[PDB]
DNA sequence: GTGTGTTTTTTTTTTTTTTT
DNA sequence: CACAC
């Protein structure tokens, strides 16, 4: 309900860099369906955190 | 008061009422300046003195001024049907002097 | 005072959002004919060598376009400006500067007019006004103040048939006179009434009528 | 021994302690009251084997979960914030432009939540990690008049 | 001597009044009343002084109220570019010093001259007179009436002279003029200061189909190259010659 | 040999004052 | 103060 929840290309850049860091910790070229799923899960958790309760 | 640029200490210089001591002071648009500026002249127009107690400088100047002021009625026009206080923005003590 | 104001928006719509985000993904893939550099001195050479010269046919086109804008905007609501005519003249001169023609042809006039008209429909509301740009108080806003001033005058006359402070004025205006309107409109209209000398305000407190 | 020290060094310096004099005209003004300095002689800082060891930790300990708790062992809960801290510490890499590999998070939180302790722990564990409050960065110019540095 | 002959032709002209009225601001179509008022303001009166020491204003103060699309700023530009000892200023108060003057401390108090000082013995072209707050309008009340400003702020006290002609250009309240209300109603500007203004010129952009056509054609024809009866240089010498008169 | 010339400082910190 | 001008 809050307007801060709008998705932006900046959120895409953040997702890309989060996936890069995720594969960075996990060997090399781990950016795949699993990596983007983890990144999107974390991003959606953060977004829902603002809408907690 | 002001810090001396050459000797680096606080010194007191008189204002308009000091230069008008034993003379006359004229105040155009007496209704138009700040009330906080307007209240700084009570001791000057009644006790005929200026007392300064700031920045470690404490003294009592003398200003035997004859205050003459000019004002403008509320709204620019004087409503004769109303009391004088209602046609002005000033208070009794400033009116009393 | 801006000749063109572009309301570049990122409104949500999945059709164009898909294309924009796909282009973004292609951009991400890129990093891991166009005059890219020749333009930076081509523009300078055009500015120096080319001196646009505007024709009488261009003059007639400009005049007809401006009067058409004024009538389509036309209570005959004001629209655009004579400054906007200066802006179309300058944009047509710029269009002459490019393509190295140094003569403001007829086509440049309607191209600049089309750009200006598109911009006007962009930055203005759906009933394109051409007045909100030069003044925050639009006609649909000015009617509010013109209603509040007469409402205040009539309420004061009814009260006399004597003086009340601001809160009491709020009580008998926002509650039953109309809906919950903004409070500062009352004092803004009272200022206008003071200008016409219809009523007088006795400081922060009571206020009466002459 | 020059260039062996930096301002951010906590060291045990051994050297010769000598009374640098006010040679010139200032000696007459001051007198027997001299100044001292240390002629340093030795400096000791305080501050793929480890690579095989970190594969061993990876195979044994689940970094995503174990290092999350390792960042804030004394802080209970908020494990997902800890995982976000791990991701920030790792950081993306997109240096090619046409972007940036720095991950940035803001912890608005709530007064009474141990955000300050988390920041302190991050500063104590992140290399080149610094901690500061909003009210104390920026920069200054020619702080000492004598040397007039830049 | 050639300029002497030109001046003699100017003074001996019969329609010289109307010709000068038309020759004022050739860049502006119509509004001959505003041109005449500007010409009179440039000519000014006689700055007499009584035996009792009271000075009498010879400067003329003009406020040209008009809609934003009107030619107020063009008139101000023409006046500032033609009238000697003339400055331009807006109601936004771009300069740090006030529209009259200011006092500033040096790291002692010194006087920074406002827009009202530099145009002394000239014209103070003032734009956006509605934009400025009444807090600055009251600061010029004595300046445009007694031609003086008295300042005693801190350690400095002096009275500076402002023998200027004011050319005000303010949009009416709400941006657009409202003929249903009097000139007082259409402006937030108050009675005591406007009682010091000599003439008030109201210019409106009527939605007249033809008038817009002549305005557009005139603007484009200016963009082509206006033929004034007398040139600006020719007009300035006659203005100077007339200023020598004390009728 | 009689008499000089430096070393030698205006920061940071209070308090005031006008605007903002 | 005292070594350098
Ligand atoms: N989850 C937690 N685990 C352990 N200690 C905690 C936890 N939450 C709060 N604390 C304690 O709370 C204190 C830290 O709280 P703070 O970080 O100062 O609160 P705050 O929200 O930062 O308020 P500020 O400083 O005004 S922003 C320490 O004493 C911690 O031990
Ligand atoms: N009658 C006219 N004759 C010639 N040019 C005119 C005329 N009316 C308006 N203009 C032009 O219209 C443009 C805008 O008018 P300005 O003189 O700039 O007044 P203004 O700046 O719009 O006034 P505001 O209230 O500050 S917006 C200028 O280029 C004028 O030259
Ligand atoms: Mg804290
Ligand atoms: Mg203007």
């Amino acid at each position: 309900k809050f307007s801060f929840g709008q998705a932006t290309p900046r959120t895409l850049l953040g997702i890309i860099r989060l996936s890069q860091a995720l594969a960075k910790l996990r060997l090399a070229d781990m950016v795949d369906i699993d990596d983007v799923e983890e990144a999107l899960r974390l991003v959606r958790v953060s977004k829902e955190s603002l809408y907690q309760e | 008061v002001r810090k001396d640029p050459i000797t680096k200490e606080w010194t007191l210089e008189g204002g308009a009422l000091v230069l008008a001591d034993k003379g006359v002071c004229l105040i155009d648009e007496f209704d138009k300046m700040n009330d906080q500026d307007r209240t700084s002249i009570h001791e000057a127009m009644e006790q005929q003195s200026i007392s300064i107690s700031k920045a470690g400088i404490v003294t009592t100047l003398q200003a035997r001024c004859s205050i003459i002021a000019a004002a403008n009625p509320n709204g620019g026009r004087y409503n004769s049907t109303l009391p004088l206080a209602q046609n002005v923005s000033l208070t009794e003590p400033i009116l009393s002097r | 005072r801006f000749d063109l104001v572009y309301l570049v928006l990122d409104k949500v719509d999945e059709k164009n959002d898909r294309e924009l985000a796909k282009h973004l993904t292609n951009l991400y893939l890129e990093d891991k004919v166009l005059p890219v550099e020749f333009l930076t001195m081509y523009i300078s050479y055009a500015k120096e060598h080319i001196h646009p010269i505007i024709t009488e046919a261009a003059k007639t086109e400009l005049v007809r376009a401006y009067v058409g804008m004024r009538k389509m905007g036309d209570e005959k609501r004001i629209t655009a400006t004579t400054r906007q005519l200066e802006s179309m003249i300058r944009l047509a001169e710029a269009h002459a500067k490019m393509k190295l023609k140094n003569v403001v042809e007829l086509e440049d006039v309607q191209e600049a007019v089309r750009l200006i008209r598109s911009a006007i429909k962009d930055y203005a509301t759906d009933p394109k006004t051409g007045k909100i740009d030069m003044n925050l108080v639009q006609t649909g806003k000015s009617v509010i103040q013109r209603k509040l001033q007469e409402d205040l005058s009539r309420e004061i006359m009814n009260v006399l048939k004597d003086s009340m402070s601001f809160n009491e004025l709020i009580k008998q205006i926002n509650e039953h006179s109309q809906d919950r309107v903004e409070s500062s409109d009352i004092q803004e209209a009272l200022s206008r009434l003071q200008q016409e000398d219809k009523v007088i305000v006795l400081g922060e407190g009571v206020r009466r009528s002459v | 021994l020059v260039r062996s020290l930096s301002p951010g060094d906590i060291v045990d310096v051994t050297g010769i302690f000598l009374p640098a004099p006010y040679t010139g005209f200032k000696a007459l003004k001051a007198g027997l009251l001299t100044e001292t300095y240390l002629e340093a002689q030795f400096v000791r800082q305080h501050k793929s084997d480890v690579e095989e060891r970190v594969m061993e930790l990876i195979t044994s300990g689940d970094v995503y979960n174990r290092l999350a708790k390792s960042i804030a062992p004394e802080i209970y809960g908020n494990l997902d914030v800890k995982k976000a801290l791990l991701l920030l510490l790792v950081g993306g890499v997109d240096k090619r432009v046409g972007i940036r590999g720095d991950i940035n998070v803001c912890l608005m939180g709530d007064p009474g939540v141990a955000k300050s302790q988390l920041l302190k722990a991050i500063c104590k564990i992140s290399p080149r990690g610094v901690y500061t409050t909003g009210k104390g960065t920026a920069a200054v110019m020619k702080d000492p008049v004598t040397d007039e540095m830049i | 001597s050639d300029e002497i002959n030109e001046l003699k032709e100017m003074v001996k002209d019969e329609h010289i009044y109307d010709k000068l009225v038309r020759s004022i601001a050739p860049a502006v179509f119509g509004h001959e009343a505003v041109k005449k008022g500007i010409l009179l303001q440039m000519l000014g009166g006689v700055h007499k002084s009584t035996v009792e020491g009271i000075k009498l204003r010879g400067d003329i103060n003009i406020c040209v109220v008009g809609d934003p699309s009107t030619s107020k700023s063009q008139f101000l530009k023409y006046v500032v570019g033609f009238a000697p000892r003339s400055v331009y200023t807006s109601g936004k108060a771009s300069s740090a010093a006030g529209l009259t003057a200011a006092v500033v401390r040096d790291e002692d108090y010194t006087i920074e001259a406002g827009a009202l000082m530099l145009a002394d013995n000239g014209i103070c072209c003032i734009d956006e007179f509605d934009k400025m707050d009444i807090s600055d309008q009251v600061a010029i009340h004595e300046a445009m009436e007694q031609q003086t400003i008295s300042i005693a702020k801190a350690g400095i006290h002096a009275t500076l002279n402002a023998r200027t002609s004011i050319l005000a250009a303010a949009n009416p309240v709400g941006g657009r003029y409202n003929r249903k209300l009097s000139l007082r109603g259409n402006l937030n500007m108050t009675a005591p200061i406007m009682s010091r203004f000599d003439l008030f010129f109201v210019i409106l952009d009527d939605c007249n189909e033809k008038i817009d056509t002549e305005l557009a054609s005139h603007i484009v024809d200016l963009h082509m190259k206006i033929e004034p009866p007398f040139s600006a240089e020719q007009l300035r010498r006659y203005i100077k010659y007339a200023r020598t008169f004390k009728p």
